[PDB]
C-alpha cells in the first residue's frame, strides 16, 4: 500500500520467511485433493514434511477457517499444523505439517490387491480403531466435527519417532451453515442419504463403524456405482442389502427425514428380510458373537440417536480383549507398505 | 459457534496473546512521543467505536465483533499507529473475523460499501472524506493482519462465561442485559490482553449487581477465583465510566486523530 509505513513495510519484508527459501518441494508433489512431501533445505532436520498449497489465493472462508482451528488443535492422533506461510506477491497461503508416509486408502488397498495375489492383521485393525476415535473423541470434545471421514483421512506415520501413529486429516473445516445440503457416498450415514440439514457428531461415527468394517474384510461395507439433493437411491439400496431395512421401533424419527416418503415409494421392507449385518459380516470370515463384531453393530446403528459416541466406542471391552491396542500399529513390526511415489504428471 | 469452547487453558489466546502489562506500555511508547496517554486511551474508544457501528451495519452478532476489536487491539499492541492507517486496518479486522464463521458470508462490495456509509452517515465528525480504499487494500491489510497475529483466530470472550454464571445465579431476566453491556463496554479499554475472559464476566457481573443493588456477596464468595485480579478489573471498568462522561469523541476525534504519526512513504 502506498498509505502503509515504508520502513515497517521493508523491515517485514526482509524478515519474512519464504516456503521457497526453507523447503525444498519442486517435482516432490504426491497429491491434489497441491501436497509435497519437503525436506528441509538446510539440512538440519532430514525429516520429511507435507506442505499444502492452499487452492484458490487470498484467504477464502474454508482456509481461514481451517488455519484457525489447526491453530488451536493439539492431540496425538490428529494432524499437527507446524507452519503457515503467506506468500504476499502470488497471495497464496501454504501449510506445513509432519509428514505421514502411510494411510488407510493406500494399506486397504495393499491388503484387496494381497488377496487377488493368492487378511489385514487383527491386532493392527484394533490399534487403528482406537486411534481413530481417540482423534475423533478429541475433535468431538471440542465442537469440532469432521464432515467428510474415510480411510484416505486416516494418516498413518511411517518410520520415525511416531512409528505406527494415526493421524486423522482433511477435516471438512467449512460447510455454509453446517450444511450437508450446499455445495464417494460409502461413507455416508443413512440421516445424510435421508436429507438430514446439518453434519452432527453421530455423522462421523457411522464413517468410523464403515472404516471399521473395511479393515476386517478389505472391502468398502457399503461400496456402490459412482447431485445438489441428498437422496442417493443406489447407496440406499445397498445400505439395506448389508444391513437389512430398518423396523420402525429401530428408527422411529425416520418419519421425520425430509425424503421419507421417498423412501417408502421407491422401497418396500420385503426386498431386504434375507439381509443383516450378521450374514454379511460372516461371509467375511467375522463371527457374531466376537468382541468386534457387537463394537461394529453398535457404530453401524442406522438411527444417529442410537449410534454409540466416539467415548463409549473407547470403554468397548473390544480394547480389553487380547491383543491388547498398540501405540505403534504395526507393533514393531516390519512395514510393508509401498512409500508414496512423486508424481511428474502436467 | 462452540468450536474450541472448554480448551481456553490450552488456547493460543492464553498462551500467546494474554500480555504483560508492562510489554504493553513499554511498546506503546513510540506513540506516547505524539499523542498522550490520554489521546491514546480516547483513539482506542473511537476505533472500538468504529468497529462496533461496522459489524451493526453488516448484522454481525456481537461475538464476531469483539472478535475483529481483539484483532486490532493485537495489532497496535505491538505496531505503531503509524504502520498501517486504522481506517483501513478497522474494516480488514471485521472482515477477517466474519470469515471464522461459516453462518454466512461477507462480500466484497458489501464490505467496502459497508465502511463507505458507517464512515459518512455515523463518523462525519472524525472523516470528512469518503472511504478512500478500495478492495485490493483490504486484502493486502488482511496478509499483514494474519502474519502479526501468527495465525491466532480463535479468540475466547466473556460473554459466554457471563450467561453461564448469570443462569447459575437464576437472575437472567435482571442482571443479564446489564452486564452484556458492560462486557461491551470493556472492549474500549486493554481488559481483554489483560486478564482471562471469565474473570472479565466476573467484574462486569458484579458492576452490574453494585449498579442495579443486588446482594450477590454470598455468590461471589461461593467461588474458587483471585478476587484481587476481579477488583483490578472492577477499578478499571469504574474509570472507563468516568472517562466515558468526560470524553466528547465528536468534539475532540479531528485533532486527536491529526496527531496520529503518519506513515513514512516511500523514496
Ligand atoms: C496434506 C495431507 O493431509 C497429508 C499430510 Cl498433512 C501429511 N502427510 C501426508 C499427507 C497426504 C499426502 N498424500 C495423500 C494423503 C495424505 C491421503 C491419501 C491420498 N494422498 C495421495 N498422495 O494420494
Amino acid at each position: 500500500d502506498d498509505k502503509m509505513d515504508y520502513d515497517f513495510k521493508v523491515k517485514l519484508s526482509s524478515e519474512r520467511e519464504r516456503v521457497e527459501d526453507l523447503f525444498e518441494y519442486e517435482g516432490c508433489k504426491v497429491g491434489r485433493g497441491h501436497v509435497y512431501k519437503a525436506k528441509r533445505k538446510d539440512g538440519k532436520d532430514d525429516k520429511d514434511y507435507a506442505l499444502k498449497q492452499i487452492e484458490g489465493t487470498g484467504i477464502s472462508m474454508s482456509a481461514c477457517r481451517e488455519i484457525a482451528l489447526l491453530r488451536e488443535l493439539k492431540h496425538p492422533n490428529v494432524i499437527s499444523l507446524q507452519k503457515v506461510f503467506l506468500s504476499h506477491a502470488d497471495r497464496k497461503v501454504w501449510l506445513l505439517f509432519d509428514y505421514a508416509e502411510h494411510d488407510l486408502w493406500h494399506i486397504i488397498k495393499f491388503h484387496r490387491a494381497s488377496k487377488a495375489n493368492k487378511q489385514l492383521p487383527r491386532g493392527m485393525v484394533k490399534s487403528l480403531l482406537y486411534q481413530i476415535l481417540d482423534g475423533i473423541h478429541y475433535l468431538h470434545a471440542n465442537w469440532v466435527l469432521h464432515r467428510d471421514l474415510k480411510p484416505a483421512n486416516i494418516l498413518v506415520m511411517g518410520e520415525g519417532p511416531e512409528r505406527g501413529r494415526v493421524k486423522i486429516a482433511d477435516m471438512g473445516f467449512a460447510r455454509l451453515f453446517n450444511s450437508p445440503l450446499k455445495p464417494t457416498f460409502w461413507y455416508r450415514a443413512p440421516e445424510l442419504l435421508l436429507g438430514a440439514r446439518h453434519y452432527t457428531k453421530a455423522i462421523d461415527i457411522w464413517a468410523i463403524g464403515c472404516i471399521f468394517a473395511e479393515l476386517l474384510t478389505s472391502e468398502p461395507i457399503f461400496h456402490c456405482r459412482q447431485t445438489s439433493n441428498p437422496y442417493h437411491h443406489d447407496q440406499l439400496d445397498r445400505i439395506f442389502n448389508v444391513m437389512g431395512f430398518p423396523a420402525d421401533k429401530d428408527w422411529e424419527d425416520i418419519k421425520k427425514m425430509p425424503e421419507h416418503s421417498t423412501l417408502m415409494k421407491d422401497f418396500r421392507r420385503n426386498t431386504y428380510t434375507n439381509c443383516s449385518l450378521i450374514k454379511y459380516m460372516e461371509k467375511h470370515k467375522v463371527k457374531p458373537d466376537s468382541k468386534a463384531f457387537h463394537l461394529l453393530q453398535k457404530l453401524l446403528t442406522m438411527d444417529p440417536i442410537k449410534r454409540i459416541t466416539s467415548e463409549q466406542a473407547m470403554q468397548d471391552p473390544y480394547f480389553l480383549e487380547d491383543p491388547l491396542p498398540t501405540s505403534d500399529v504395526f507393533a514393531g513390526c516390519q512395514i510393508p507398505y509401498p512409500k508414496r511415489e512423486f508424481l511428474t504428471e502436467e | 459457534d462452540k468450536a474450541m469452547a472448554g480448551n481456553f487453558w490450552q488456547s493460543s489466546h492464553y498462551l500467546q496473546w494474554i500480555l504483560d502489562k508492562q510489554d504493553l506500555l513499554k511498546e506503546r511508547q513510540k506513540d506516547l512521543k505524539f499523542l498522550s496517554e490520554e489521546e491514546y486511551w480516547k483513539l482506542q474508544i473511537f476505533f472500538t467505536n468504529v468497529i462496533q457501528a461496522l459489524g451493526e451495519h453488516l448484522k454481525l452478532r456481537q461475538q464476531v465483533i469483539a472478535t475483529a476489536t481483539v484483532y486490532f487491539k493485537r495489532f497496535y499492541a505491538r505496531y505503531s499507529l503509524k504502520s498501517i492507517d486504522p481506517v483501513l486496518m478497522a474494516p480488514t479486522c471485521v472482515f477477517l473475523a466474519s470469515k471464522v464463521e461459516e453462518f454466512g458470508v461477507v462480500s466484497n462490495t458489501r464490505l467496502i460499501a459497508a465502511a463507505t456509509s458507517v464512515l459518512k452517515t455515523r463518523f462525519s465528525y472524525a472523516f470528512p472524506k469518503e472511504f478512500p480504499y478500495r478492495m485490493n487494500h483490504i486484502l493486502e491489510c488482511e496478509f499483514y493482519l494474519l502474519e502479526l497475529m501468527d495465525c491466532c483466530l480463535i479468540v475466547y470472550h466473556p460473554y459466554r462465561p457471563l450467561l453461564q454464571y448469570v443462569q447459575d445465579m437464576g437472575q437472567e431476566d435482571m442482571l443479564l442485559p446489564l452486564a452484556w453491556r458492560i462486557v461491551n463496554d470493556t472492549y474500549r479499554t486493554d481488559l481483554c490482553l489483560l486478564y482471562p475472559p471469565f474473570m472479565i464476566a466476573l467484574a462486569c457481573l458484579h458492576v452490574a449487581c453494585v449498579v442495579q443493588q443486588k446482594d450477590a456477596r454470598q455468590w461471589f464468595a461461593e467461588l474458587s477465583v483471585d478476587m484481587e485480579k476481579i477488583l483490578e478489573i472492577i477499578r478499571v471498568i469504574l474509570k472507563l465510566y468516568e472517562q466515558w462522561k468526560n470524553f466528547d469523541e465528536r468534539k475532540e476525534m479531528a485533532t486527536i486523530l491529526s496527531k496520529m504519526p503518519k506513515p513514512k512513504p516511500p523514496p
